[PDB]
């Protein structure tokens, strides 16, 4: 049985955090400063550099996710194969929080929403990265519910696509405990844990409209894509 | 496949 006997499932909610917090990606800049205005290609080129970046740090990441690794390397592709552009996109919107109305795709690429103009239907989807960003905002959203949150999109995005259920059960109980810590109720912290979860629904459906959107730009030849962002792409088809 | 290579 794989997993049985796991570590992950051994973890406290205290060592839980820490195992997710060592695991973090570093923040990545731009290597390129854009030139003002944006074109459609030069803002997918920004855009798509950047992704294929992180994507290198978020399979070093994924790694060092406790429950992960406990998986074949079949069902691991699977779930980065599923979670890769929700895992993105947390990320984005957690670091856009203290920057309302706009997104910090890396310090040094912050955009508005005008800005998401230059290329066709990209206005929609910042509008929801906006309104994700804001959500966690108004919650008060702390950097272990992020990673814990962010853990949960690897381990359930594509897990209907059981040590997994296990897994996901760990990482609700360390939620809680969070909750529990910082002085919410029991009531506050079942509505929070609930509020936080529906969010993740959200984040699959801007996912979904972005993996479009992607395969829309891959048609259109606008921008190269590295071998590694043209295979995630057709895992989704 | 790049990503089973990059995962081992």
């Amino acid at each position: 049985g794989a997993g049985a006997g796991s570590l992950a499932l051994s973890l406290t909610a205290d060592q839980m955090v820490s195992a997710l917090l060592d695991a973090e990606p570093p923040i990545l800049y731009s290597e390129y400063d854009p030139t003002r205005p944006f074109s459609e290609a030069s803002m997918m080129g920004l855009l798509t550099n950047l992704a294929d970046r992180e994507l290198v740090h978020m399979i070093n990441w994924a790694k060092r996710v406790p429950g992960f690794v406990d998986l074949t390397l079949h069902d691991q592709v699977h779930l980065l194969e599923s979670a890769w552009l929700e895992i993105l996109m947390i990320g984005l919107v957690w670091r856009s929080m203290e920057h309302p109305g706009k997104l910090l795709f890396a310090p040094n690429l912050l955009l508005d929403r005008n800005q998401g103009k230059s290329v066709e239907g990209m206005v929609e989807i910042f509008d929801m990265l906006l309104a994700t960003s804001s959500r966690f905002r108004m919650m008060n959203l702390q950097g272990e519910e992020f990673v814990c949150l962010k853990s949960i999109i690897l381990l359930n995005s594509g897990v209907y696509t059981d040590h997994i259920h296990r897994v996901l059960d760990k990482i609700t109980d360390t939620l809680i405990h969070l909750m529990a810590k910082a002085g919410l109720t029991l009531q506050q912290q079942h509505q929070r844990l609930a509020q936080l979860l529906l969010i993740l629904s959200h984040i699959r459906h801007m996912s979904n409209k972005g993996m479009e959107h992607l395969y829309s730009m891959k048609c259109k030849n606008v921008v190269p894509l590295s071998d590694l962002l043209l295979e995630m792409l057709d895992a989704h088809r | 496949a790049i990503l089973h290579r990059l995962l081992q």
